[PDB]
């Protein structure tokens, strides 16, 4: 669920909005491509890897899959009521926003040249 | 799949790098959210939902599935030889590829600020 991974950044990254991560750097965003070319990035990158795993799983779309955890006091949990797919989904969304928070946002990787930046 | 519909865009569309089309408008190349900007950028919202579509079925991911096609004199054709989800994920590049050739190119709605411009 596309729109619980929104609220999870906003969870652990008040300061900021998804949107800040929506274009930034080779990997943040959606497709990948090159090197990460920043910490923060590289947390995107590895979200993609994470879903491309969870995608083995059985009709599990990661985008439409809406799971169950709790945001307390910047703390993120995934429920255990959750099943194969939406536990695994969970868990790569959850992994990204603390990795997100423990980054710098370099403010001129936001919007650079896929171009001539991640060939 | 992606080297694939990658391959239609440069069929149709020679005199421009598939590059091009990988971070222009709301819609194309990235994920996907807010209102089209032109033409172009609508394509590519319909290239989306188009592959949403294909995910209804069974063990199908566009973007990793190969199917059968061919790209002559400019006309893509999918081949009849595939099946449900090839068939269908191939139908969507070949319309998308299309519609690329006929939609103008705006400079100024490549690489725009999306937190501004999208919503
Ligand atoms: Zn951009």
């Amino acid at each position: 669920n596309t729109w619980q991974f929104k609220n999870m950044i906003s969870c652990t990254v008040p300061s900021r909005s998804w949107w800040d991560f929506a274009d930034y750097g080779c990997y943040c965003g959606r497709g990948g491509s090159g090197t990460p070319s920043d910490d923060l990035d590289r947390c995107c990158q590895t979200h993609d890897n994470c879903y491309n795993e969870a995608e083995k799983i059985s009709g599990c779309n990661p985008r439409f899959r809406t799971y169950s955890y709790a945001c307390t006091a910047g703390t993120l949990t995934c429920t255990g009521r959750n099943n194969a797919c939406a536990a695994s989904v969970c868990d790569c969304d959850r992994n990204a926003a603390i990795c997100f928070a423990g980054a710098p946002y370099n403010d001129s990787n936001y919007n650079i040249d896929l171009q001539a930046r991640c060939n | 799949n992606t080297y694939q519909f990658q391959n239609m865009i440069q069929c149709t569309v020679p005199k421009r790098s598939w590059r091009d089309f990988a971070d222009y408008g709301c819609y194309c190349g990235r994920g996907g959210s807010g209102t089209p900007i032109d033409d172009l950028d609508s394509c590519c919202q319909v290239h989306d939902n188009c592959y949403n579509s294909a995910r209804e079925q069974g063990g199908c991911r566009p973007k990793q599935k190969t199917y059968t096609y061919q790209c002559k004199a400019g006309g893509l054709s999918c081949s009849g030889a595939n099946n449900s989800c090839a068939a269908t994920t191939c139908d969507c590049d070949r319309l998308a590829a299309i519609c690329f050739a006929g939609a103008p190119y705006n400079d100024n709605n490549y690489n725009i600020d999306l937190k501004a411009r999208c919503q």
